[PDB]
């Protein structure tokens, strides 16, 4: 998108995002990006839900086809699970190469900081989903490295109400439960955020609130399935 | 088990 | 998808369907064609249920950014309307053409033959809907002549309660109502169909039955709205 | 007004 403006990838990228033309709208984001001026924190969150929208239909896909190839366990349901998978594995790569070129090395801000290595965390962990062996392995190291850094500067720079410091926290147990085989691990993180968040409440405002208590809810509606 | 939908900007 | 096998193609085009993969679906359909045999009528609806949703998602699209454009009346919206109709207007040229090079010439059966005519009058009334002027007028004329065959041989060839029959009745209801301006021609053609349909019901198995009523309520609810 | 859905084998 070299010839394009930033300001028009983002135009477009907002416009695509109401037209629900999500693949649009991430490359339009990857547009941006490459043009290598920082992000604000509009523009990161409208990289991220572009992103999510693409590799959530793709995952979405990738289980359905998973199901149907371990219940048949020709060809042909194997190679286009493995399409599927390659397609992902793509746009996991893609997102990954521009934290890595070069957006978490030049964010110095706690919020976005942790935003950007809250979002590597979680695209390794879409990797992870649909890896196996010894490549699993590492693939789940380097998720688990990514949300612990953003955890412990998260928990120095922000209170435990903040929004990306709750969502962090959920999809980090997510990750716990999920793919680490932790499921203590996870219920204890998310008993433990969600009870510093309520104490933390008082000091919010009306709108505040209503962001945080959002998230909390999300945490709850896991240790319910949990527990 | 749900992650942060995050789909809506 | 000239090494894949036709049987293969047909295999995956079911999948991507289950996966919600519409595009693939597509493509795999498209494929199929492409192997130069004549279609089963499963394989017609699979061609069918691809590029319909396929176009409707670029269809609502459209709307939506049509609608931001002419509430707005720089040139971000209009770009980005034009890059998503030039999209929408290669899908419903690649299905016109799979029609043309060789589906229709070679459908001798009534169902057949009806249920391309039925898809050409169809992709060119997408076409139409965004189509202005006097390409409009030629666009609007290719898909009542398309229709009109297809009504004229479904009269002939096919009871009044046939799903196809209905469907072609009501599309070229829509078509009149939407396209042509037309209202009085489109309430005419839904009643009349519907009534004819009616007196035919008691001919019919419980499972035909269901397929024709569930037809025929969409028939209604369209008069109940236009009139 | 509603065409044929279409949308579902
Ligand atoms: C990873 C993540 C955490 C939280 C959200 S949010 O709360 O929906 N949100 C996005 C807009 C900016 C902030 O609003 C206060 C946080 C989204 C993703
Ligand atoms: C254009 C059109 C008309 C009717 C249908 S249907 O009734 O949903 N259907 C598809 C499967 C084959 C037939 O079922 C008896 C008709 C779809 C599209």
């Amino acid at each position: 998108m070299g010839s394009m403006e930033r300001a028009s990838l983002i135009q477009k990228a907002k416009l695509a995002e109401q037209a629900e033309r999500y693949e649009d709208m991430a490359a339009f984001m990857k547009g941006a990006v490459e043009k290598g001026e920082e992000l604000s924190c509009e523009e990161r969150n409208l990289l991220s839900v572009a992103y999510k929208n693409v590799v959530g239909g793709q995952r979405a896909a990738w289980r359905v086809l998973s199901s149907i190839e371990q219940k048949s366990n020709g060809p042909e349901v194997r190679e286009y699970r493995e399409k599927v998978e390659t397609e992902l594995q793509g746009v996991c790569d893609t997102v990954l190469g521009l934290l890595d070129s070069h957006l978490i090395k030049e964010a110095g801000d706690a919020e976005s900081r942790v935003f950007y290595l809250k979002m590597k965390g979680d695209y390794y962990r879409y990797l992870a989903e649909v890896a196996t062996g010894d490549d699993k392995k590492r693939i789940i190291d380097s998720a688990r490295s990514a949300y612990q850094e953003a955890m412990d500067i998260s928990k120095k720079e922000m209170p435990p109400t903040n929004p990306i410091r709750l969502g962090l926290a959920l999809n980090f147990s997510v990750f716990h439960y999920e793919i680490a085989n932790s499921p203590e691990e996870a219920i204890s993180l998310a008993k433990t955020t969600f009870d510093e968040a309520m104490a933390d409440l008082h000091t919010l405002s009306e709108d505040s609130y209503k962001d945080s208590t959002l998230i909390m809810q999300l945490l709850r509606d896991n240790l319910t399935l949990w527990t | 088990a749900g992650s942060i939908p995050g789909r809506r900007s």
